[PDB]
């Protein structure tokens, strides 16, 4: 009788949220993705 | 001499269970929505 009362009818978004935000990502640390990648497709094991 | 005897001893009387007495009308609540169809009610309530 919970369920059947009190379940409410849900509001749904769709949110695209793209990694074009790195670039945006916290103004302090940000960088490019795809030429990150391109410099992380070699020289191995590194880091930023 | 005379003698004496006793006339018409008294039977008891009946009784009866009379712990039943008025009766006092519950009234009705009143439900308020629910966002499910009429089919899946009637398949819950049969149940219930």
């Amino acid at each position: 009788n919970v369920w059947l009362m009190e379940e409410q009818r849900a509001l749904e978004v769709e949110r695209t949220v793209s990694l074009a935000q790195h670039y945006q990502q916290l103004s302090d640390h940000k960088f490019n993705l795809a030429e990150i990648v391109t410099g992380y497709m070699a020289q191995d094991k590194d880091q930023k | 001499p005379l003698f004496a005897t006793p006339v018409d001893p008294k039977a008891l009387q009946r009784q009866h269970g009379a712990g039943n007495g008025i009766n006092s009308g519950e009234q009705m609540a009143t439900a308020q929505t629910s966002l499910y169809r009429f089919p899946l009610l009637i398949e819950r309530a049969k149940s219930a």
